RNA sequence: UUGACCUCGGAUCAGGUAGGAGGACCCGCUGAACUUAAGCAUAUCAAUAAGCGGAGGAAAAGAAACCAACAGGGAUUGCCCUAGUAACGGCGAGUGAAGCGGCAACAGCUCAAAUUUGAAAGCUGGCUUCGGCCCGCGUUGUAAUUUGGAGAGGAUGCUUU
RNA sequence: AAGCUCCUUCGACGAGUCGAGUAGUUUGGGAAUGCUGCUCAAAAUGGGAGGUAAAUUUCUUCUAAAGCUAAAUACCGGCCA
């Protein structure tokens, strides 16, 4: 069932003030698309155009974040000198450099083997 | 799927093998008296004294490993508390 | 004053991460890798099945939160999302089709911790009301308050919200800043790929009357 | 799939007719033991688990100690003249209870049940 | 200087350990027996009511049988054993019950003379479970419970049972739920 | 009667009076030797309940086990560990069955019921000369106690599909190669 | 044997019996 | 194998091990089964000359030619067409052909004696003393403290007066 | 809670190995750099070993006076 | 002064029992490497070999804290198919079950948690004229009764030794 | 001595064990497949395991931490054939 009213007057027990005129940006850091995501991607199943579709929405938003963010001065350049810890541990980064010098090296491999 | 006449079935006689008996709950409340609170059960019981039930409730959950537990030891902890303070 | 927030107007928001018995190793490192995003909230695990679902509520109260992210584990192979605003707000409920982790080696790219994420929704969660109320608790789980001080002060993430088929798939993708040719940013994803089937939206807590019920959704 | 020393690991059963003769004079000699006795325990109809075999019956283990007091024959008295009795199954439903009871009471029609002493 | 058996410093250290630890309650209560005087009363009414030993049993079958070859009422004796004792006191049976102060394994004792409360029954603590043995032809008794006697003595039963709750349950009253031991000073 | 009493007692083991009685003795037979007779049950309900009676022929023995690992974990329990050692000690008893009594720092302590099989007030008794037979010598010694039984897996249910009739036997059937004669 | 079984074998013995095809 | 060898070159005998099976394969005894079996012939053979069943269970095989061996309603209920809360407990009250099928049911038929249960001396004398003092008030002999120090109740009193003939 | 004293230095667990030779050792919440700021007496032994096992340190009270709050009704 | 109890010992006291062998099969503990992946380390080999402990004619397992989702099944074991399926995996090498279905064989029980309490009714030894006499064990519990698809106690009337 | 029936009477079921965290080992098996070691340590209309998106954990099915038991099964050894 789709009870429309209800789910209105539910997210209106549940809204905050989310007004550009009267909030700032930088309180929900919400920003919503345009396009509505579904004549990008003509079929679901190959994965390239449908995670081109979702770059290109999320570059949407990243662009006008920080446009708006510029707007309001809040530091948004993460910078050389600012050290902090990491999202999964330096091993798992270790790996995956691991695996991006070992694919470069058969390849290139590969490519002197043709050459020789 | 099928269609069959179900059929009443006689009680079992396993079905709660726990206990509904007054006698078990007697030797229950007796040892509890008589023995004593372990060291956790007796931080409990003085933070609920204290009305600080959230710390009792996390405290219990932390050392018991359950929130079903816990709420189990902080309530028969609470009715001890009730008791010792109708004996008083 | 003890609210950990230092700002004009406060968003007092707080999350409390659950799982449920029967939970998988994906289903845990999903847990770990989406906890870690958020600051407010606080990871506990083993919730038992056999208990009543408001009692969601009750563990809730003791943590002083009032949004609970739920995974409900079924048969060992089924994961179910509750997001649920804990005193008197709604409840969705969804199911998670295709997990992809952030100890997944092929991703090439992270975040920091605590950093505002920029929240980025699709135009097809404003032109209806159950999408409404599924954004409006998406912005209030996924969105770090301001004074909050276990944030990042830098941002470098967004996340991404979209509905392709009667589905939201969710991504994050890195921010990368490189000089324009004679400065723009790029994308390079991180985390957890994982797309949610809308199951049922309630007006209570974890009960109440069904809201929205999705006649589509064909179980595992 | 020979991965592993599979030679220390092979039977043959060149001992498969030899098997068959012992376990005929195996039953020839429970005959012997209960001379008029059938060499068998009487066992109850049964219907098969799964939606994919729920079509079919099969034998089951013991009457249901109900599908007995039903039949006419005492629990006690049940194993001792042939019937085998299972206390855990249940009936669950008028219409295996029928058919084990007129099974039962198909096997007292044709029973010569002979004195103590 | 010189050395000691082993098994006699265990015994006593075993003495000085449990009398300065600080002893719970329910094992602190042991401490305190009848005096001489009441045991000796309530010895003399259970002497009165021994049961009987096994010869005088086949004396008295032998006497049954041999009448029989060429009227009684129920027998009353003083009731022993630990569960039988239990289950006379949960029953509200017992009128007395004297539990001995010595039993090793002490858990087998400890809720006794809190049933005894509960259920409302006299109880009294003995020194020796040896002295509880004599008195029903075994080597050790670790309760005994009196539980209805003859009427020649009946008053006197009373009697004893008023004495112990006057002169044991009064003076244990306060002491009875205090810690026991301790070595301050 | 009273061992109702002693089980619910002893399911409360951090309380005052359980705690104190555990730590006096405890003390005492650490300073007793490792495998010492014991002359009654110091838990009666529990040794009542696996199954030894107060009559000749049977006997209580308490053993004291270091606690700890062989990061190479023992597969063997300690309670096992102390039937075994007990069992060599008294090699001409059956080992009936065993019970937690105590724990410490560096040891853990239990009490084994034991049954003489050439007694004849065992040998005559219907309920115990089973261990009489001499496919019951040595039972702590091929994991046929309550130990030897859990540590083996021997349950019902899909979670002990490669132990519950024996992991070996098993093993060895479904690494059988069966060519039959018509093939 | 117990006197349990003893007493079960006395009155519930194994009998003698025929099934007529 | 080097046992095997030291016997074959040593003096002592060969201890030979007599065919001694543990079960019997063929009837014994002086009833009727035994008279009849035939050695030669296999079970299901046997049954069928008997007239008997030997197997009880589903057919299990193909079996030779003559085998005979191997075998209104007001209330909606489904037992009523199957008639014909305590049934006897000891023993069934069950209500051309070949020759000894005939004779099983002759000696299972054959009236058999009882052999009535008598009364101890003591018995007789307590239900004689109590017949003395009350006569047929079997309630008076219940309530009797003295005579009847087992207080039994008068049914059952009145019933063993009936077994002993003291009505 | 584990959140009540959360540090204003915003970091997690690296070492200080990180930020040594910068001058400063991380940001803030606003963005602003945080510098870096600069009878006999054996048997008494016996019983206070055994005392030693069982001391609770954790309650005020480790030795309260026993209420009966069950065998005060009588049955 | 004397006598119990408890605990710990001694005896070339009386009656017993264990050790060693064998080990094809069986029950446990411990536990490799070569090899394959045309290199190799995860994996495989293999929960194998060697080593240690313990039984029998078989052992082990075993009368559901089971399977299942059914119109339900009904202790354990083994054969056939399930099935090279599910599941797991440098998703490579590969590894690899189980329920149901057909069959062989079928068998069920003993305790603890009860007060015999109008009667320790139970048992090991020694002495024997062998029939019944003593010491001891045991009330901190030996008999009888009962074992949760149960059971007890009363009443009741039949049926059993 | 025993079975059954009836009921204005009763009906006790195994704890350093489940379980939580963690380290090994093992498995096709992270509801950790099982086991073990360390720390903490339960319940009583209870507990275990499953089914189910279905509106809240509805329902289904069993009773762990005591024990015995033949047969069908294995067999390079023993007494033979």
């Amino acid at each position: 069932i789709n009870n429309k009213e209800g789910l209105l007057t539910a997210l209106r027990r549940i809204q905050l003030d989310i007004n550009p005129k009267t909030t700032p940006f930088s309180f929900h850091q919400s920003v919503v698309a345009s396009k509505r995501t579904e004549d990008s991607i003509p079929q679901i199943e190959d994965d390239l155009q449908r995670e081109l579709a979702f770059m290109n929405q999320a570059l949407e938003a990243a662009r006008l974040g920080r446009s708006l963010l510029r707007k309001e001065g809040v530091p948004f350049t993460r910078p050389t000198d600012y050290f902090a810890e990491m999202v999964r541990t330096d091993a798992t980064m270790e790996k995956v450099k691991q695996k991006l010098i070992e694919e470069a090296t058969a390849k290139k491999a590969a490519a002197e083997a043709r050459k020789q | 799927g099928h269609k069959t006449t179900r059929r009443v079935l006689k009680e079992r006689p396993s079905r709660r093998k726990g206990a509904q008996s007054k006698r078990t709950q007697f030797v229950r409340s007796l040892i509890r008296e008589v023995a004593g609170l372990a060291p956790y059960e007796r931080r409990v019981i003085e933070l609920l004294r204290n009305g600080k039930d959230k710390r009792a409730r996390k405290f219990s959950k932390k050392k018991l490993g359950t929130f079903g537990r816990a709420k189990r030891k902080c309530e028969e902890l609470q009715r001890i508390i009730a008791e010792s303070r109708r004996a008083h | 004053d003890r609210s950990n927030i230092i700002a004009e107007r406060k968003n007092k928001q707080r999350v409390l991460v659950l799982s449920s018995r029967g939970v998988t190793y994906r289903h845990r490192h999903l847990l770990n890798d989406l906890a870690s995003m958020l600051p407010h909230g606080r990871k506990d695990a083993k919730f038992d099945t056999k208990s009543r679902l408001y009692e969601l509520c009750e563990l809730a109260e003791l943590y002083n939160c009032n949004n609970v992210l739920f995974f409900e584990a079924r048969k060992g192979k089924d994961l179910y999302m509750w997001f649920s605003k804990v005193p008197n707000g709604p409840t969705v409920k969804f199911y998670a089709q295709n997990l992809h982790t952030m100890e997944e080696l092929h991703f090439q790219g992270n975040c920091l911790k605590g950093s505002r994420p920029i929240l980025s929704f699709d135009a097809a969660f404003e032109q209806e009301p159950y999408l409404k109320v599924i954004k409006e608790l998406f912005l209030h789980t996924f969105g770090v308050p301001q004074g909050h001080k276990k944030s990042k002060p830098f941002i470098d993430h967004v996340l991404s919200f979209s509905v392709a088929d009667g589905k939201i798939w969710v991504r994050n993708y890195e921010i990368r800043e490189v000089e324009k040719v004679k400065t723009d940013i790029n994308l390079i994803e991180i985390g957890p790929r994982f797309v949610l089937t809308p199951i049922i939206i309630q007006e209570g807590s974890f009960g109440g009357p069904i809201l929205y019920e999705n006649k589509r959704f064909i179980s595992p | 799939h020979f991965r592993k020393h599979w030679q220390r690991r092979v039977r043959c059963h060149f001992d498969q007719p030899g098997k068959k003769v012992t376990r005929r004079l195996a039953r020839r000699a429970k005959a012997a033991a209960l001379a008029p006795r059938p060499v068998d325990k009487l066992r109850p109809i049964v219907r098969c688990p799964t939606v994919k075999y729920n079509r079919r019956t099969r034998l089951g283990r013991g009457f249901t100690l109900e599908e007995l007091k039903a039949a006419g024959i005492p629990r006690l008295l049940a194993p001792t003249i042939g019937i085998a009795v299972d206390h855990r199954r249940k009936n669950l439903s008028e219409e295996s209870l029928a058919a084990n009871v007129q099974r039962l009471k198909d096997y007292k029609a044709r029973l010569i049940l002979f004195p103590r002493k | 200087m010189v050395k000691w058996p082993e098994y006699i410093r265990l015994q006593r250290q075993k003495k000085i350990l449990r009398m300065r630890l600080k002893v719970p309650p329910a094992i602190a209560q042991f401490q305190y027996t009848l005096d001489k005087n009441l045991a000796a009363q309530a010895f003399k009414l259970l002497n009165k009511y021994r049961p009987e030993t096994k010869q005088e049993k086949k004396e008295r079958l032998l006497r049954e049988a041999t009448a029989i070859k060429e009227v009684s009422k129920k027998p009353y004796t003083v009731k022993y054993g630990l569960n039988h004792v239990v289950g006379l006191i949960e029953n509200k049976k017992a009128s007395l019950v004297l539990i001995a102060n010595d039993v090793d394994p002490i858990e087998l004792v400890v809720f006794l003379p809190a049933l005894c409360r509960k259920m409302g029954i006299p109880y009294a603590i003995i020194k020796g479970k040896a002295r509880l043995g004599t008195l029903v032809h075994k080597k050790t008794a670790a309760v005994v419970a009196i539980t209805e006697v003859r009427s020649e003595d009946k008053n006197e039963l009373a009697k004893l049972i008023s004495a112990v709750k006057e002169g044991y349950l009064e003076k244990v009253e306060d002491t009875r739920k205090r810690w026991g031991g301790g070595i301050m000073g | 009667g009273a061992l109702k009493y002693l089980e619910e007692l002893s399911k409360k083991k951090q309380s005052d009076v359980v705690r104190f009685l555990l730590r006096v003795r405890c003390w005492e037979y650490r300073q007793l030797n490792v495998i010492h007779r014991a002359s009654r049950p110091s838990r009666p309900d529990k040794a009542r309940r696996l199954g030894y009676k107060a009559k000749q022929g049977y006997v209580i023995y308490r053993v004291r086990v270091r606690r700890g690992g062989r990061q190479l974990k023992y597969q063997r329990s300690l309670r096992a560990t102390a039937e075994e050692r007990v069992g060599r000690r008294c090699s001409n008893l059956r080992v009936l069955n065993s019970y937690w009594v105590n724990q410490d720092s560096t040891y853990k302590y239990y009490e084994v019921i034991l049954v003489d099989p050439n007694h004849k007030a065992i040998r005559r008794d219907p309920r115990i000369n089973w261990i009489c037979n001499p496919v019951h010598k040595h039972r702590e010694c091929r994991g046929l106690t309550s130990t030897g039984k859990k540590s083996r897996g021997l349950n019902k249910g899909h979670r002990f599909n490669k132990t519950r009739a024996g992991r070996r036997k098993t093993w060895k059937r479904h690494n059988t190669l069966s060519l039959w004669r018509y093939r | 044997v117990l006197e349990k079984t003893k007493k079960r074998l006395t009155h519930f013995p194994q009998r003698k019996y025929a099934v007529k095809a | 194998r080097e046992l095997q060898k030291r016997k074959r070159r040593s003096s002592r005998p060969t201890i030979r091990m007599p065919n001694r099976r543990k079960k019997a394969l063929n009837p014994a005894g002086n009833n009727i089964i035994a008279k009849s079996w035939n050695k030669k012939e296999t079970l299901s053979q046997n049954y069928t000359r008997f007239g008997l069943v030997a197997k009880l269970g589903k057919a299990t095989g193909g079996t030779a030619p003559g085998n005979k061996a191997l075998l209104s309603e007001s209330d909606a209920v489904p037992q009523q067409q199957q008639q014909e809360n305590h049934i006897r407990q000891h023993d069934l009250e069950l209500e051309s052909k070949p020759e000894v099928l005939r004779a099983l049911e002759r000696e299972a038929t054959r009236p058999v004696e009882k052999t009535v249960r008598h009364q101890s001396e003591r018995e007789r004398e307590w239900l004689q003393r109590l017949v003395d003092k009350h006569g047929d008030d079997v309630a008076a002999m219940a309530r009797d403290r003295k005579l009847n120090p087992y207080q039994q109740t008068a049914s059952d009193i009145k019933r063993r007066l009936k077994k002993a003939g003291l009505l | 809670d584990t959140d009540y004293n959360v540090p204003v230095n915003t970091i997690g667990n690296i070492p200080l190995s990180f930020y040594d030779s910068y001058p400063h050792i991380g940001y803030d919440i606003n963005g602003k750099k945080i510098m870096r700021p600069a009878l006999s007496r054996d048997e008494l032994e016996l019983i206070r070993k055994v005392q030693q096992g069982l001391i609770p340190d954790d309650v005020e009270d480790p030795y309260p006076d026993t209420v009966e709050w069950f065998t005060s009704v009588e049955e």
